[PDB]
């Protein structure tokens, strides 16, 4: 609950 | 402002290299594709006038008038820029000095004038990184560190931010960006 | 004139939701540096390593202040104005202020950054929540009627009245990720973090202070007693 | 120690590329000659077990025994490094970096270690500079800025120094290092 | 260890100058002078600020800066395995005859870290550095001949400069010291004698 | 006098 509200901005697509 | 219906027909000539969309293939041509009108524009300005210098571009944009490139940049900032991916081996590090900069080297981080998401400021101007070419982002970090480009006005933002930045803290930093979204 | 908004310092929810926004839409340019993350964790209830995987960017430790890699001199060069210290705007400007302010940013070309503010005009700051609010602009839109305080709303269907002025902040649709709404409670969860960044007391000292004032109450009694007597 | 006298004569295949009496003509190949002995017998050593990578070296030590590279050292140190001369338009910013180091950014200044005259400290190993031709300082600086050259030891000596040196910076020291004397 | 004597004259400002130029030039590679400041070693040692600037400020500071260096402690430490204590009270937590005979007594030590050994400082963390001055000395020390510029006695200067410049930079105020105490010391003499007399004079 | 005292060590040699 507190990690999904804490959950950062920025999503990176990483190879793999 | 400008026309993004006729900056499609009027940006015909640059998706050779930025692609139809702006969503260039090839890694060394930027993405136009979702950048900020105003960032578009400043760049083919200083790219017209030698402020910004495109050897690719030479003579490219000197018969096209306000207008057209006011067009042709709310074309291309009407489109959406196609996120790549970050190399796994770098994206910790490349993460790391966009989200949080360098407290001790006193680099600020990447976020606040670009957004978290890298969508960049289009009002103020600050370029979408976000899914932009590592290629390109590289090449302009280290553009910005060496001085060969200074078309980021006085105040010197990027070059001052770029000069805190090492090759490995580039390549981290163009290879997360390359994935950011 | 600002916009009230009533916040809720025991909202934990909230109080996460706006560290969260904090850390990531406004640690770029703004430090708390006078807040430690570990303090911030323990007061919002978030585990220590979950703050450290999700709020801490900067690579500082769990006990280490929030502080950024943007330089006050270099930040002032850039935007025209320094970006003050935020662990005590919410003291300095009111939480009233702070939710008027970062609701009231509108494109204006004429400015450095292509954006002004109603409540702090011609401020150096540049709109970072666009991408959420999406663009806002000083147009026309529907603003419920109001004669000499007469506020008009709907006997039926309980909304408002409106009638259109022309001179309002209206946000461009389609334009933002949130809607007014959503926009709204992202800012008053970002405003109620900053209140308790100001004042991280606050909850421990009304508590405190409601034992004090028992405490002295009975203490009243008693001198009053001894004093009212032996007077006799 | 090695013996000069006998190491001229095991010297003589080293002076195809660095000179017969160690001062190399080529910018790229480094001068021996007046070089620190426990210097150059470290970069033998380290060039032999692969802890420095000379690929123009590939093969040229494996053969000499440790008597031989010491009486190799030995006669190189003998000599005396000549001098070339500084860029005019690079001499200040080099000289101010070799002097001074760079106080805000933690940078040393050369002249610690180095002499300040740039003799290096032969029995602490520190290697001689002053003379030495700037296209070589300028690439062993980058080695060291980039993590490619690490036999400076555990403690990462130099490859600290030269992560706060720009190439700006590595050119303008290294033409004063080559002018230093 | 036994030390020797230096006779160290503050009042000597060309002594104090070479000395100055010998630690901006050898010593402030490694270690800060950082208490004290370029503008006031220029004004005691009677060296014009221009002049100041342009031959002993090597840092890019201002006249007024302290004499701060680039090597940060941390580093110095980590490289060295000792860091390069700031120099500007060394004089008065050594003494000058340590100085003198510390810097002096550098011989060659293939054993240690940097191939040197101390005899005033055994095992010391130094480089030694003015090995280009002194030349190569080896252990009883004794400079190998044609090895170093300077002889024994040209070498005894240059430390010996060296070390006044050191022993007025731990203390500035001496000769401001000597001279205000004379005052003052006078004016007790002449209050003493006033004192005495009134007290001689009530306790009749 | 005081010039020549403080002569920095390090000597640079430069183009014409
Ligand atoms: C979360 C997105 C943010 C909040 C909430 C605030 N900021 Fe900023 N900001 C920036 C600058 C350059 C200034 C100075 C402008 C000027 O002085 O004219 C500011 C100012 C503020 C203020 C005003 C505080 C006061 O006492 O007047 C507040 C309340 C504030 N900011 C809150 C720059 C930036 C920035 C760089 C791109 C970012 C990412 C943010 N600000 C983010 C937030
Ligand atoms: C290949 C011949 C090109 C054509 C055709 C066009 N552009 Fe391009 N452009 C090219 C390169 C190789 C680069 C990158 C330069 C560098 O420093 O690496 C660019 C760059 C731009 C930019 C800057 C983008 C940014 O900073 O994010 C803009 C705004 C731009 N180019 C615009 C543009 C327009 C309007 C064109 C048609 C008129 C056009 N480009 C064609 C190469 C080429
Ligand atoms: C050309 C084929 C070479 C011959 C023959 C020898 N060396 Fe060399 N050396 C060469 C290069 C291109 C370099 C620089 C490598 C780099 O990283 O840029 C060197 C370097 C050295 C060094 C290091 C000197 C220094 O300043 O650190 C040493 C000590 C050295 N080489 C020794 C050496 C000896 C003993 C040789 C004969 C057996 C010899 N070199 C030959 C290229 C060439
Ligand atoms: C880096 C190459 C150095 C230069 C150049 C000079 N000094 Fe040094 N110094 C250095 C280190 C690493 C140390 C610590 C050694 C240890 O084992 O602790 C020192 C120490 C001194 C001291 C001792 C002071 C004390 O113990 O309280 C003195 C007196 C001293 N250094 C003097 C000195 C002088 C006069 C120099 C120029 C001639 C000089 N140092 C240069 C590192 C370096
Ligand atoms: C504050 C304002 C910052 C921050 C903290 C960073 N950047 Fe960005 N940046 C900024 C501006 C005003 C511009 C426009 C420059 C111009 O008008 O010529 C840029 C541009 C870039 C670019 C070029 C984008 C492109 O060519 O398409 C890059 C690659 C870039 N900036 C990267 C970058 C990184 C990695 C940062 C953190 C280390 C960073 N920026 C911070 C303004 C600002
Ligand atoms: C003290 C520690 C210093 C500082 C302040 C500087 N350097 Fe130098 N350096 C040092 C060591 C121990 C070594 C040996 C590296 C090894 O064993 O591989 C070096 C070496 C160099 C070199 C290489 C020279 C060559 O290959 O012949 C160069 C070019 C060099 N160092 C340059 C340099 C510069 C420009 C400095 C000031 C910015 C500097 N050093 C400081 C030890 C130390």
């Amino acid at each position: 609950a507190i990690a999904k509200r804490l959950e950062p901005v920025g999503k990176v697509c990483v190879q793999g | 402002a400008g026309d993004a219906a006729a900056g499609q027909a009027k940006a015909a000539v640059c998706g050779a290299c930025h692609g139809a969309d702006g969503n260039s293939p090839a890694p060394n041509f930027p993405k136009l594709a979702g950048q900020g009108e105003r960032y578009l524009l400043k760049q083919m300005h200083d790219i017209k006038d030698g402020k910004r210098t495109v050897l690719e571009m030479t003579g490219l944009l000197t018969n096209l008038s306000d207008q057209d490139l006011a067009d042709i940049a709310a074309y291309f900032a009407s489109q959406k820029m196609s996120v790549g991916m970050a190399d796994p081996n770098l994206v910790a590090q490349g993460e790391a000095l966009f989200r949080g900069g360098k407290i001790a080297e006193g680099m600020p981080a990447c976020t606040g004038c670009h957004s978290p998401s890298g969508v960049g400021i289009a009002t103020a101007g600050f370029p979408h990184l976000g899914g932009q070419h590592a290629t390109y982002v590289a090449k302009q970090l280290t553009d910005f560190r060496e001085g060969t480009r200074t078309n980021d006005g006085d105040t010197k933002i990027m070059q001052s931010i770029a000069a805190k930045l090492s090759n490995k803290d580039i390549a981290a930093i163009s290879s997360y960006i390359q994935g950011l979204h | 004139q600002l916009d009230h908004v009533d916040i809720d310092l025991t909202d934990k929810a909230a109080m996460q939701d706006g560290a969260r926004t904090f850390a990531n839409y406004c640690m770029g340019c703004h430090s708390a540096k006078f807040q430690r993350y570990e303090r911030v964790a323990t007061d919002l209830g978030i585990p220590a390593d979950l703050m450290m995987e999700k709020l801490v960017f900067t690579g500082a430790k769990i006990g280490d202040h929030m502080d950024i890699g943007m330089k006050p001199a270099d930040a002032k060069t850039w935007f025209g104005a320094a970006p003050p210290d935020l662990t005590l705007v919410a003291r300095v400007r009111g939480t009233d202020w702070l939710y008027s302010y970062l609701r009231s940013f509108y494109e204006d070309p004429k400015r450095p950054w292509g954006v002004n503010n109603v409540i702090f005009p011609n401020v150096g700051m540049p709109n970072v929540l666009a991408p959420l609010q999406g663009r806002q602009v000083i147009g026309c839109k529907q603003v419920q009627v109001v004669e000499d305080g007469k506020k008009q709303f709907d006997p039926l269907t309980g909304t408002p009245l409106t009638h259109e002025a022309c001179d309002q902040l209206t946000v461009v649709p389609k334009t933002g990720e949130l809607n007014e709404a959503q926009f709204d409670e992202k800012v008053k969860n970002l405003v109620t973090f900053l209140a308790y960044s100001a004042n991280p007391n606050k909850l421990a000292s009304e508590r405190i202070g409601t034992y004090v004032l028992l405490y002295l109450a009975f203490f009243f009694v008693f001198a009053y007693l001894l004093k009212r007597e032996y007077w006799k």
